[PDB]
């Protein structure tokens, strides 16, 4: 017979980034006006620059 | 040995030496950790989203 429903484009709720991401603030629907997180080179092992 | 040797020197028996009949005193146990363990080479990153 005639086909009324056979499927279609399916909407997915979540996009799961399968990779390690550096820390970030809000972007997209909510944009964060504050400064980005400061990357601090702390907890050094060998003593450089001192 | 009885005629030509004049003077003899004696020391306490070294603990290194062990008779062959006492071989079971040399049996010892060593523990090697499981091969399923994985050792981590990556640092831990601290972050917050406020």
């Amino acid at each position: 017979g005639e086909i009324i429903y056979d499927g279609g484009l399916s909407s997915k709720l979540a996009d799961v980034v399968d990779k390690t991401t550096e820390p970030h603030n809000a972007d997209g629907a909510v944009k964060d006006g504050r400064i980005a997180p400061v990357k601090l080179d702390l907890e050094k092992q060998k003593l450089d620059k001192l | 040995s009885k005629m030509n040797v004049s003077y003899r020197l004696y020391i306490k028996t070294p603990a290194c030496l062990l008779p062959l009949s006492d071989y079971m005193r040399a049996q010892h146990d060593y523990v090697s950790p499981s091969s399923s363990r994985v050792y981590i080479k990556d640092p831990a990153v601290v972050y917050t989203r406020s």
